[PDB]
């Protein structure tokens, strides 16, 4: 009643993008560890039953045609929809290989609108990146 | 009609504007926090209180370490937006 | 640790 429905014949799609190695153009350093953490996903989505499908340093463009035509498919046996971005960023933007591409692009294929099979499903997106350059000291407890 | 901004959850490392760290082995502290907080707890927990206890592990158990004191001794804090309107189970 |  006040859960969505996981019920579905698939749990549905996982979409991860690593990003690791960035054109010398961006000027960005090798994101080393990053492939821990796409392996270490791959497996904790597969114990929550989902369709992981991985996918490593991809540019800009690659980036939105790989979530357009993710987009275009028919999840209507699917229960829901993730994808985990794994790269560097700033605010509201997340990287390609070859240079940014604003957040917004990517999760509008998704809007309920957009994607009829996933209207009222849950979309969740995983954003492992920078923000901006803001360095938080903490406070002593 | 619902809206078509409606039913989407956005699960960031960091709080707007900041850095995000990672561990050059470990891998980066959110999705090592994540992965383990959904393994011992997707079973038991609604995901926004599984998101909750990895705010609280990537808060309270991680703090860098660098030769270069900008970004030595850094806190991390990720941000949950949720746009969900129902609750979230993974089991 | 590095920054993303």
């Amino acid at each position: 009643d006040n859960s969505y429905k996981m019920d579905y014949p698939e749990m549905g799609l996982c979409i991860i993008i690593n990003n690791k190695n960035f054109h010398k153009s961006t000027g960005m350093t090798s994101r080393s560890g990053t492939d821990v953490d796409a392996a270490n996903l791959r497996e904790t989505f597969r114990n929550l039953k989902y369709e992981v499908r991985n996918k490593n340093d991809l540019t800009r463009e690659e980036i939105v045609e790989l979530m357009r035509d993710v987009s275009k498919e028919d999840h209507s046996k699917r229960s829901s929809f993730v994808c985990v971005l794994l790269s560097h960023g700033e605010e509201g933007i997340i990287f390609g290989t070859n240079g940014p591409v604003d957040l917004k692009k990517i999760t509008n294929f998704f809007r309920g609108d957009r994607c009829r099979s996933l209207t009222g499903k849950p979309k969740l997106f995983i954003i492992q990146a920078c923000r901006g350059t803001e360095l938080d000291c903490g406070i002593e407890t | 009609k619902i809206p078509v901004e409606a039913d989407f959850l956005y699960a960031y490392s960091t709080a707007p504007g900041y850095y995000s760290w990672r561990n050059s082995k470990d891998g980066s502290w959110f999705i090592q926090s994540l992965c383990a907080m959904l393994k011992q707890y997707a079973d038991k927990l609604e995901f926004m209180h599984i998101l909750t206890r990895v705010n609280r592990k990537v808060a309270t158990e991680f703090e860098s370490f660098s030769f270069d004191a900008t970004f030595h001794a850094k806190k991390q804090i990720p941000c949950i937006v949720s746009m969900l309107t129902k609750e979230l189970y993974f089991y | 640790i590095e920054p993303d």
